[PDB]
């Protein structure tokens, strides 16, 4: 009879439920990435697994799908006119209501005063890292560029998610991701333990 | 020659507008105050179903009542049995982004999708025991917010490239193609009769689709932004609509317009997903609120709350015989109210 | 159904000034943050500027701060954007738009090609 | 000249919708209501019903 | 006189404090899904530790506060010295145990959560129990803690005496493996926490302050509550095994009882963060 149904029925919520239990040491194990500028990427650093997205399938429109990466531990956003459009993402993602607790990992690649006049008035801010040899107005709009994003990463957010801008050699470029998701992951416990 | 085209566009698009003035007689907030309020109706969670580790996007419960199918993105859709809170099935996904389901009211099939572009269909009824993938019904240009079987060869999904199609499961085959709105479309619901669906988009409007052919039979605006969700009241003349607006509203098909908002001065939280109760008596609408407002649907008084959730209340359907709510949340858990 | 009309465009001489509306209805729109698009023949879709719900803070594209300026009227329901000192590189077609959810910060898909709560526009030339 | 076919199908389809016999809402409404008083006794979410009856008690 | 009944009620406070404030923290946990988690694992450990003091100690401690007399039989004193014993240690190295799980958090944040598996973490709280029991309810109730003096002796072969004498060997070995190693181990912890802190705000800082003290006062709040409470306590007890006729009896116990309050307090210290507050109020409304 019936109760032969439910212990078959339990047996099979037992394997389950260890399975799922395998599997969520692989899911909390390995972490997320979104990237900005579905294609799945799958990489590992210093034994660390982490998947990138690069979702670069769903047209213009970003309301809805980025809606759904609110588990992320970083967004990868990549920049390079084109700039006003990639702060204004940037804001509106900083700002999101299901991103804002997201870290940005910003990665700027790649005449600057007739988008930003303001650029014109800049000083590259005293601590900076030129290539020697780096022609110092190159230097002075990689600042200035840098610093429009952080102008709004520092507006809000109360120190639950930061900006970590960079610069740009891939092996280069993941291990920045890779530092820079250590950190992220740092903070995150810092601030759930009232360290910071 | 554009602007001549898009003048007699407003005309016909006034004309319309006057024709729902037309029928803009009483409504039901005239029409239902003589009628007994239900109350403020409390459900407890009766289940409480773990196991998700990612935020749960979708749920679809079975024609028996019992099975539940929900979505989340940790890669799996779980069949729960609902009475039991034993899980029947952790199905796998291909991608982990998943953004809806939904469980063929036979139980043979459960379908699912989101970032993919593809609806996959899995055969839940299979010798082996094995629940794979039967077909990947790929096409869509954008992702997939929202499907619903008709039949087990049939289904109707939504997506992100602003188009609804009925494919044809076993050819793999887009067979209509529901194009129209401007924005992404969120949000299906087939009406009883599997003749008429509609569905939500992001354009602030939904339309009336007859299913059996590539044309939308009515547009309800009303809505100031995106619909997030719809489901028809249980006789197929009406469905509610949720939008990011917080207004939840009633529609009908007969009178080509809205009846009735559900809305409060203290909700400024969008709408993610909305279901009726049988008698289409209660309306129940999941927030960014973190709950979900059971509202008279002929009355709009708000009554009863349920709040179980910390995070977005999504993922909301209630039973075929009426007697459960189920809700999901991106706090990984569903819960059955009732 | 939400609309968004905009009007005051034309032909203006450079250096010269124009005041460009947009009557919003249907959406309760002292709720919802706003913004203006501008799409220069040969261009995509631009952010031109962002006024919040409560008409205080205002953000500007670089290329036009202390040129363009814009206010909104709650009571009227209507945006507006006044272009002043206007260069040849302004001609553009303007759109209003408006921020998708209402009592929010963020506005996505603003300048997007499809964007729903958007205008027609209004033909700009210098 | 592709706004002008985008427009041309907004006509159409705005032809296509003027056309219809919309009724008057106040019958809408008594219609939805005649169905919720229906079926108001039986649904279990607006009538609960005793646990013996209810699989989730 | 009246300040008999005046002990009674702040008596009555203190156990009150310490039971609410942990059957709080494991209702919470234990509703709340949310809070079932690795963390709070050890938190709700603390807390049931923390109860024991609330329900099996302080009340018993409280009839010599209040009258004076172990009035029960000799062996409910061993029995009480064991639980608190047990109790003490189990909340020391639960402790010692959450410091550590925020040790790994921070210090190495990508194994974290796959080094602390569940069956681990279950197995580290069960083993601070474990630890416990061992430096408890063995050598109390296979009475290995004997008293060391003559004195000591004529007390706890008393009934109505009953009170902590000890063993020399005891007091220094019970004190390092219930006390010592944990503030060792959580200072190790909280200063290699703190520099991490540290090191991540100065990184904050150099990029927000063109456009240490919250760590610090946070890690000041759980050493300091912790090491305030117990130390005075543990150094009692290292004295008590040597040169006993130095710190008052009535000093030894009135640090084993600010020693107990770290039960009160244990409940604010390792919670109050968001989501307890929030569960907190969801039970309380
Ligand atoms: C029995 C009473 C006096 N309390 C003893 C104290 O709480 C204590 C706890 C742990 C120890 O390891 C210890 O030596 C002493």
């Amino acid at each position: 009879d019936q109760r032969n149904e439910e212990k078959a029925q339990r047996e099979a919520n037992k394997k389950i439920e260890k399975q799922l239990q395998k599997d969520k040491q692989v899911y909390r194990a390995t972490h997320r990435l979104l990237l900005l500028g579905i294609f799945e990427t799958k990489f590992q650093v210093d034994k660390v697994n982490f998947h990138m997205f690069d979702v670069g399938g769903q047209r213009d429109e970003r309301r809805k799908w980025i809606q759904c990466f609110n588990d992320v531990t970083a967004i990868i956003f990549v920049v390079a006119n084109r700039l006003q459009e990639a702060l204004n993402l940037f804001k509106s993602i900083w700002n999101n209501r299901w991103l804002r607790t997201i870290s940005v990992i910003l990665f700027l690649n790649k005449k600057i005063e007739d988008y930003f006049p303001e650029f014109a008035r800049y000083t590259t801010p005293e601590d900076a890292t030129p290539e020697p040899g780096e022609d110092p107005r190159v230097t002075r709009a990689k600042y200035f560029i840098r610093d429009e994003f952080l102008r709004i990463s520092t507006a809000s957010g109360d120190g639950r998610h930061y900006c970590y801008p960079h610069f740009t050699v891939d092996t280069e470029n993941i291990r920045r991701v890779f530092n820079d998701c250590r950190d992220i992951i740092q903070r995150m416990h810092l601030r759930q333990y009232e360290l910071l | 020659e554009l602007d001549q085209l898009r003048q007699e566009a407003e005309q016909l698009k006034n004309q319309i507008r006057d024709a729902r003035k037309a029928c803009a007689d009483a409504t039901l907030s005239q029409i239902t105050n003589n009628i007994d309020p239900v109350g403020r109706i409390q459900m407890r969670t009766r289940r409480t179903l773990r196991g998700h580790l990612a935020k749960i996007y979708a749920m679809h419960w079975g024609t028996d009542s019992r099975l539940l199918v929900s979505a989340s993105q940790d890669g799996k859709l779980i069949i729960w049995d609902s009475y039991t809170t034993n899980k029947v099935h952790a199905i796998p996904l291909r991608s982990s982004w998943v953004m809806t389901c939904a469980y063929a009211p036979s139980g043979n099939y459960v379908a699912c999708g989101g970032l993919d572009n593809i609806c996959s269909i899995y055969n839940l009824k299979t010798r082996e025991g094995n629940v794979r993938v039967s077909r990947e019904l790929a096409g869509h240009t954008g992702y997939l917010s929202c499907c619903r079987f008709l039949d087990d060869n049939q289904i109707v999904t939504s997506s992100g490239d602003t188009t609804c199609a009925l494919w044809d499961i076993e050819t793999g085959q887009q067979t209509t193609t529901f194009t129209g709105h401007t924005g992404d479309v969120m949000s299906l619901s087939l009406a009883p009769d599997t003749r008429l669906f509609v569905s939500g988009a992001c354009d602030a409007s939904a339309k009336l689709w007859d299913v059996r052919e590539g044309m939308c039979r009515q547009t309800f605006t009303g809505h100031e932004s995106d619909i997030n969700a719809i489901c028809f009241f249980p006789n197929g003349n009406a469905f509610a609509t949720g939008s990011d607006d917080a207004t939840c509203r009633l529609f009908d098909l007969r009178a080509d317009q809205e009846l009735m908002t559900y809305s409060h001065d203290n909700i400024i939280c969008g709408i993610t997903s909305v279901s009726f109760s049988k008698s289409g008596r209660l309306l129940l609408a999941g927030y960014d609120d973190f709950n979900c407002n059971v509202w008279d649907a002929l009355k709009a008084d708000r009554a009863g709350v349920l709040a179980g959730h910390d995070n977005r209340v999504s993922c909301l359907g209630v039973t075929d015989d009426g007697m459960a709510v189920a809700t999901g949340s991106w706090d990984s858990f569903l819960k059955i109210w009732n | 159904q939400v609309q968004l009309q905009e009007s005051g465009g034309g032909l203006v001489q450079p250096g010269g000034s124009l005041r460009l509306s947009c009557a919003a209805s249907g959406f309760t729109f002292s709720n919802y943050k706003m913004n203006w698009v501008r799409q220069a023949p040969g261009k995509g879709l631009e952010w031109v500027s962002d006024i919040s719900q409560s008409g205080a803070s205002i953000s500007y594209t670089g290329s036009v701060k202390g040129r363009f300026t814009i206010s909104r009227d709650n009571a009227k329901n209507t945006l507006y954007l006044q272009m002043n000192s206007l260069k040849p590189e302004d001609t553009a077609v303007y759109y209003c738009a408006r921020c998708p959810a209402p009592f929010t910060r963020d506005c996505f898909d603003v300048t997007s090609t499809t964007y729903a709560y958007r205008g027609q526009g209004t033909q700009v030339t210098v | 000249t592709a706004s002008i076919a985008q427009a041309r199908k907004l006509v159409e389809q705005l032809k296509m919708e003027a056309n219809i016999d919309r009724i008057k809402v106040s019958k809408a409404a008594a219609d939805l209501m005649a169905y919720c008083e229906a079926h108001a006794k039986e649904d279990p979410l607006l009538t609960p019903v005793p646990a013996s009856e209810n699989p989730f008690r | 006189q009246q300040w008999t009944a005046g002990m009674g009620l702040l008596m009555a406070l203190i156990v009150l404090l310490i039971v609410a404030g942990n059957v709080l923290v494991i209702v919470a946990i234990a509703s709340t899904p949310r809070l079932q988690t690795l963390t709070n694992l050890f938190i709700m450990s603390l807390a049931s530790a923390d109860l024991v003091v609330g329900l099996l100690v302080v009340p018993f401690g409280a009839t010599i506060v209040v009258w004076g007399r172990w009035e029960y039989g000799s062996f409910f004193c061993e029995l009480w010295t064991s639980v608190d014993v047990l109790c003490v240690t189990a909340s020391v190295w639960t402790l010692c145990v959450i410091a550590l799980d925020r040790y790994l958090a921070i210090t190495s944040p990508f194994r974290y959560q796959s080094l602390l598996t569940r069956a681990r973490a279950r197995g580290l709280v069960c083993t601070v129990w474990a630890i416990s029991a061992l430096v408890s309810f063995l050598p109390i109730l296979m009475h290995w803690w004997r008293a060391e003096s003559d004195e000591a002796r004529r007390c706890y072969n008393d009934p109505k005496c009953c009170d902590f004498v000890t063993n020399r060997a005891y007091a220094i070995a019970s004190s390092v493996v219930s006390f010592y190693v944990p503030l060792c181990i959580m200072a190790f912890v909280y200063l290699r926490v703190f520099r991490e802190a540290q090191k991540q705000v100065k990184k904050i800082d150099s990029c927000e302050r063109r456009f240490e003290q919250k760590a610090l006062k946070t890690l000041g709040i759980i050493m300091g509550v912790f090491t305030l409470c117990w130390l005075p306590f543990f150094l009692a007890n290292v004295v008590k095994a040597f040169h006993r006729e130095l710190v008052p009896d009535r000093l030894f116990v009135a640090f084993n009882w600010l020693g107990y309050a770290n039960s009160a307090m244990n409940p604010i210290i390792y919670c109050r963060s968001p989501d307890f507050r929030k569960a907190f109020q969801g039970l309380l409304a």
